[PDB]
């Protein structure tokens, strides 16, 4: 402002940003066998 | 939104060849994998 003349500029301005990522999970596996013989019917329990 | 897909197919066919204690070992194969101890002697002395 200079002396009638008065002149005022405001300004604002603002950003944000975000990001989040998360992953879990687990995997398992498991194998078992077995043979035998036996060399009455009894037996074969 | 939210989806879900569930599908689960299981069939097993067991081979017993005792003439009338061959179907019980093919039967007891619904929902019980493991053969039962007192069938399969059973099922040995027939």
């Amino acid at each position: 402002r200079v002396l009638f003349a008065k002149k005022t500029k405001v300004e604002h301005r603002c950003t944000t940003n975000k990001l989040s990522e998360k992953h879990e999970g687990s995997f398992i596996q498991g194998a078992e066998k077995s043979i035998s013989l036996i060399r009455s019917e009894y037996g074969a329990a | 939104a939210a989806s879900g897909t569930q599908n689960n197919v299981l069939r097993g066919e067991p081979f017993i060849r005792g003439a009338g204690f061959i179907s019980g070992l093919s039967y007891l194969e619904l929902d019980n994998p493991a053969g039962n101890k007192r069938r399969y002697s059973a099922w040995a002395e027939s």
